[PDB]
RNA sequence: AACGCGACGAUAACCCGCACGUAGACGUAUAAGAAUAGGCUCCGGCCUCGUAUCCUAGCAGGCGAUUCCUCCGCCGGCCUCGAAGUGGCCGUCGGUAAUUCGCGUAUUGCAAAGACACGCGCGGGAUCAAAUCCUUUGCAGACGACUUAGAUGUG
């Protein structure tokens, strides 16, 4: 297999970590980045494709999609981080 | 073929990020930030304005 | 051999103002500002006449004396650029596909951008960015010739060298395909 | 209030035993006195009483402080280190510990 | 002149790597507490590609079965590069050696409890007092950045804020020296000149 | 070339004592060979020109050869 | 054509420059031997400032601001002595900041135990006024 | 070699009933003490002539001192040194105040610059250039030149080697 | 990193009985930055040099004066310190040889077990706030381990 994913290790926590958030600059306005949801299943769609140069241009294409059920979040805290020479 | 970390491919990608996908992500992010705004707007040691103390492995113990 | 003393001379004209803090030499003249740092070489800077800079090495080897000759002409080139200026006249020639050149001065960072199209029919635009301090204009006196002007000789020569390298023919015989942009005239403004 | 000290000794450190490469002799001990840099400055400190004070974790005489006494015998090297002899050789764990050099017996 | 201090803090700027390490290791084994500050501003002699060659040869040495145990842990920080040099001059396998390494502290930049203290210098390892003027030298900070250190911009921003606070402190220090000289000249008119005549003869 | 970025395996500079034994054996054997070759068997450069008082040395050795023929 | 430079103005070593040796003595340069060694002669009447004629190395010497104006090269002990008395370099050495520092540090070591106590007492008396003036300022 | 001296060594073959009153040779020898000056005398003499230590005797050994060890003289040394190829001549020049200081600087120069040892260097002639404009080397002529005066850039301070730490950074302008 | 680190949430105050009080303190005093073929500054001048600068007298540092507004410490009040977090100013109170005195110090003999007060812990019980086992769960499982759920509910 791939050495980038070895050894085969169980995830330390059931949730999942973002690890890397996108790099921030102050020129854009304020916006949040991540969100949760809960997976519900998968279903099929048909999409009128709008891809120039593909064989499936302007014709129906069946596509497998996933459905993630996302109830609204609630903001409860605000943590702030300071930039140290240890991270 | 040319590698995915090739310098020419990186420069071609950098021109796409600046000229083609640049303003499209800027316009979408403007609409999302306007939506978060609508949801949001819907003595110093006694007032807390002046920051004080709350409530050592860097220096040797004297 | 450990030569005890070696000295050199940089004359300075009447319309100049040169200043050396430690080794940071700045030359102020009619054409503008020039400045460079020479802390990498041990030179003793002095004034010995009305308009003469002195540059001396004490207890030096051959390479220490030879380092005074290269820093003599670098400072003198700064004197020439701030008095007379430097001009590079590049000329672009083509066989079939007419190469198109457009120069626009960018509002931020104040750098001229020279953009090149239709180099042997290639669809890629070639955008080369000039150094801060050099000005590029399409010449109206002669056909298909670019003029780069500025005070820093290193800046105008590097900007000219960057244009020649970016329009280089690849995987094709250079005896048959003579398309490109080449430096033709190399001198001063005045 | 006096706000003064009570130091009548010169500070020193215990460096090592007398040794070659692979042979150490713990009967003699090398002392670096604070301020001496030469053999000429070390010559003033020859035949001076030397004390190594430490703590016990048990009171034996009403106090937890035990002392080992010795004397500076001869200089060592060119850098001002002296070598000293004690009644009992100093431990090994005290390599780098404080050592007090007294000003007696005196010929000033 | 062979002084004994509680904790001596050394500014690493302009200091040769191994010549500071051999002085520090001799001091640590003698019983002296050492704090080394600005390890990114240390200097290595020779040219930069030689130091870049030497670390990549060090980066070539690893254990076969698993590098988590028994493998040479390659440290990309300037402080741990200096710590590796000091540790090689210390019998760290022994208990005396490990106690000497506990007396050492190394930092990249000048942390807040140590920018208020007086940073001493070692003349036997200073680059301007030891290296020939024509010879080339490199900096450990740019060696570490081009081999994996990711906190160079953090340290440079933190050093910039320390200079601004240091610059304002020097203005106050400059003013206190003004007021001391003004007070000394003024108090000298009423200072009982039999006292000042005796102090001048005594050296003071 | 790329030795700065990817250095190769270094050549060890510590001599094994079995290699040092071969070198001393091989060198002393060559010393025997030149002494055996010399046993088998089958120009002064003059005063340097740059010497300042070279002319006086030729005149002094001329007068020395005057004294040699006078004695003999 | 205005020029303003700021480089290091080292003290030129030359015929007539008087240098301080490590023993506190003084000697003027008579002839330059190499770029490291030189021939020197200080014929002072003060025995603490005297130096016999001989080779001094520049590593063990230290350059003073005083220079004799027209010392000839290779001048013997008679000519250097007459130039020392005419220029009065014993007088201008005493006025130098280096000799004032050397005089003060010689008064350091001459301080006896009683004398060091009077030093502590009089500095306490001096600083009582200086503290009072500083609070006024 | 160390505090070299210059000795006058007078030697002769042992007198014989057939050959009374022998030739009485003389050589000038630069040696650290007397016992090597006598040894170097018999080394050279057995190379030139037939006379050896067993068949000869030393008549006198007298040291020779400089006329004026307080004046600065330019010295020219002609020497013949043996390398792995053969024997070569050199004319070197040095600026000292004595003849033993001439050969002291010579042995340090030949060892440093050509890796020559004492048993390979033959001191042919040591002369004092009595008048200038007979100096022919560029480094010594550089020192002889008119109104010579140089500064001393980057003089490191003499800080004591047992003063491990210092508070103020040193300056290099003295 | 299971012998690296941080932010945060909720904790363990009682009562009864008993076991003991330094990998090297002795003034453990001292923040500019930067250059080193230059720099600092009262803008007079100064720089080899930390051989410097503060503090340092008093039964291991007493008691009372004459006399002094200097230095130190604690609390506040207002502000400042975040790289592994502290100082400034003001106000109260306590102490305080910068000058000059008076009454003690001894025969521990030339250097080498009393009372009171305060902490760190042990062995019981009672008062908290949790975790584990338990029962269910199947997003998990070789076995441990993991995701849930069980105190009134939208169970």
């Amino acid at each position: 297999g791939s050495l980038a994913f070895l050894p085969r290790k169980r995830a330390a926590r059931h949730r999942g970590r973002v690890k890397s958030f996108p790099k921030d600059d102050p020129k854009k306005p304020v916006h949040l980045t991540a969100a949760m949801g809960y997976k519900a299943g998968m279903t099929t769609i048909v999409r009128d494709l709008d891809r120039p140069g593909a064989k499936a241009h302007k014709k129906e294409v069946v596509e497998a999609v996933t459905i993630i059920d996302c109830p609204p979040m609630v903001v409860v805290g605000l943590v702030g981080y300071i930039e140290t020479p240890r991270g | 073929a040319k590698s995915a970390r090739a310098s020419r491919i990186k420069e071609n990608h950098q021109r796409f990020k600046k000229n083609i996908a640049g303003p499209v992500e800027a316009a979408r992010l403007e609409r999302l930030s306007a939506k978060l705004m609508a949801i949001a707007q819907a003595s110093g040691v006694k007032s807390g304005k002046s920051i004080g103390r709350k409530d050592s492995s860097i220096v040797f113990p004297m | 051999m450990r030569y005890i003393h070696s000295e050199e001379t940089i004359p300075v004209p009447e319309n100049l103002k040169v200043s050396i803090k430690s080794r940071l030499v700045t030359v102020e003249g009619p054409r503008g500002k020039l400045q460079k740092d020479l802390s990498h070489i041990a030179v003793n800077f002095s004034v010995v006449k009305k308009g003469v800079i002195g540059l001396e090495i004490h207890h030096g080897s051959r390479k220490d004396v030879a380092a005074l000759r290269t820093v003599r002409t670098i400072i003198n080139n700064m004197i020439i650029g701030v008095t007379k200026g430097f001009k590079y006249k590049m000329r672009y020639v083509y066989a079939h596909f007419p190469i198109n050149v457009n120069v626009e001065k960018n509002a931020e960072t104040g750098c001229y951008e020279v953009e090149i199209r239709n180099f042997i029919g290639e669809k890629i635009v070639r955008k080369v960015v000039m150094a801060p301090g050099v000005e590029v204009e399409i010449s109206k006196a002669q056909k298909d010739e670019l003029i780069l002007s500025g005070n820093s000789l290193e800046a105008v020569s590097q900007s000219a060298a960057d244009i020649q390298q970016i329009c280089k023919v690849r995987n094709k015989d250079i005896r048959k395909f003579l398309d490109g942009i080449y430096v033709s005239e190399k001198g001063n403004i005045v | 209030p006096s706000e003064a000290g009570h130091r009548l000794y010169v500070k020193g450190r215990h460096l090592s035993y007398q040794r070659g490469r692979r042979n150490t002799h713990p009967k003699t001990s090398l002392i670096k006195i604070e301020g001496v840099d030469d053999t000429a400055a070390a010559n003033f400190y020859l035949g001076k009483r030397v004390a190594y004070v430490y703590r016990a974790q048990k009171e034996v005489r009403g106090t937890k402080i035990r002392v080992i006494w010795g004397k500076i015998t001869r200089p060592h090297g060119n850098s001002g280190v002296v070598r000293a002899k004690f009644t009992h050789p100093l431990p090994a764990r005290s390599f780098g510990a404080s050592v007090r050099i007294m000003l007696y017996p005196s010929s000033i | 002149m062979s002084s004994f201090e509680s904790v001596v803090v050394i500014d690493g700027k302009g200091h040769l790597l191994g010549r500071l390490a051999s002085i520090v290791a001799k001091q640590l084994l003698s019983g002296q507490k050492i704090v080394v500050v600005r390890c990114e501003a240390l200097n290595i002699s020779g040219e930069f590609f030689r130091a870049k060659l030497k670390y990549h040869a060090y980066l070539r040495k690893m254990t076969r079965y698993n590098p988590t145990r028994g493998g040479p842990f390659h440290f990309r920080a300037p402080s741990r590069i200096f710590y590796k040099a000091v540790r090689g001059m210390i019998p760290h396998k022994t208990a005396r050696g490990a106690a000497a390494l506990e007396r050492l502290k190394v930092f990249e930049g000048v942390p807040p409890p140590y920018d208020k203290k007086k940073k001493m210098v070692v003349p036997q390892a200073l680059r301007v007092l030891r290296l020939q003027p024509g010879r080339k030298y490199c900096t450990v900070g740019r060696l570490s950045h081009e081999v994996g250190w990711k906190y160079q911009d953090v340290v440079a921003r933190l050093e910039e804020r320390r200079k601004a606070k240091g610059a304002a402190y020097y203005e106050r220090k400059k003013l206190a020296a003004r007021q001391l000289s003004e007070a000394k000249k003024a108090a000298a008119a009423k200072v009982d000149p039999k006292v000042s005549e005796a102090l001048a003869a005594y050296g003071y | 070339a790329g030795t700065i970025n990817k250095p190769k395996k270094p050549t060890s500079k510590r001599k094994t004592t079995r290699l040092r034994a071969k070198i001393s054996k091989r060198a002393a054997e060559k010393k025997r060979k030149e002494r055996k070759l010399a046993r088998k068997n089958p120009k002064d450069p003059g005063i340097p020109n740059l010497f300042p008082y070279k002319e006086r040395l030729l005149q002094q050795r001329e007068e020395e050869r005057i004294r040699r023929k006078e004695e003999l | 054509a205005e020029i303003n430079v700021e480089a290091t103005s080292w003290r030129r070593v030359e015929v007539g420059r008087v240098l301080k040796l490590e023993n506190g003595s003084l000697a003027a340069i008579v002839e330059i031997i190499d770029h490291k060694r030189v021939l020197a002669d200080g014929p002072s009447s003060d025995p603490k400032l005297a130096t016999p004629r001989g080779i001094v190395p520049l590593s063990r010497a230290l350059l003073t601001p005083i220079v004799i104006p027209k010392l000839p090269r290779g001048a013997r002990t008679g000519a250097v002595k007459k130039a020392w008395e005419a220029y009065g370099v014993d007088a201008k050495w005493k006025e130098t900041n280096w000799a004032k520092k050397q005089l003060q540090q010689e008064r350091r070591q001459s301080l006896t135990d009683f004398d060091r106590f009077k030093v502590m007492r009089l500095k306490k008396q001096r600083r009582f006024e200086e503290r009072k003036a500083l609070a006024k300022i | 070699m160390g505090r070299l001296q210059e000795y006058q060594v007078i030697g002769r073959h042992l007198p014989t009933e057939a050959n009374p009153n022998p030739a009485l040779y003389r050589m000038r020898i630069f040696a650290p003490n007397e016992v090597v000056a006598k040894s170097r005398f018999w080394y050279f003499l057995r190379g030139l002539k037939k006379v050896k230590k067993a068949t000869g005797e030393i008549v006198s050994v007298n040291v020779i001192s400089e006329k004026h060890p307080l004046k600065v003289k330019n010295f020219g040394i002609w020497l013949r040194y043996d390398s792995r190829s053969g024997t070569h001549n050199m004319y070197k020049e040095y600026r000292e105040t004595s003849r033993v200081a001439a050969v002291e600087a010579m042995y340090a120069d030949m060892a440093a610059r050509h890796r020559a040892r004492f048993r390979s260097i033959h001191i042919l002639k040591v002369v004092e250039l009595e008048k200038t404009e007979d100096v022919k080397r560029p480094y010594i002529k550089q020192l002889v030149a008119k109104n010579l005066s140089f500064p001393l850039p980057h003089r490191v301070p003499k800080i004591s080697t047992k003063k491990i730490f210092s508070a103020k950074r040193p300056s290099t302008f003295s």
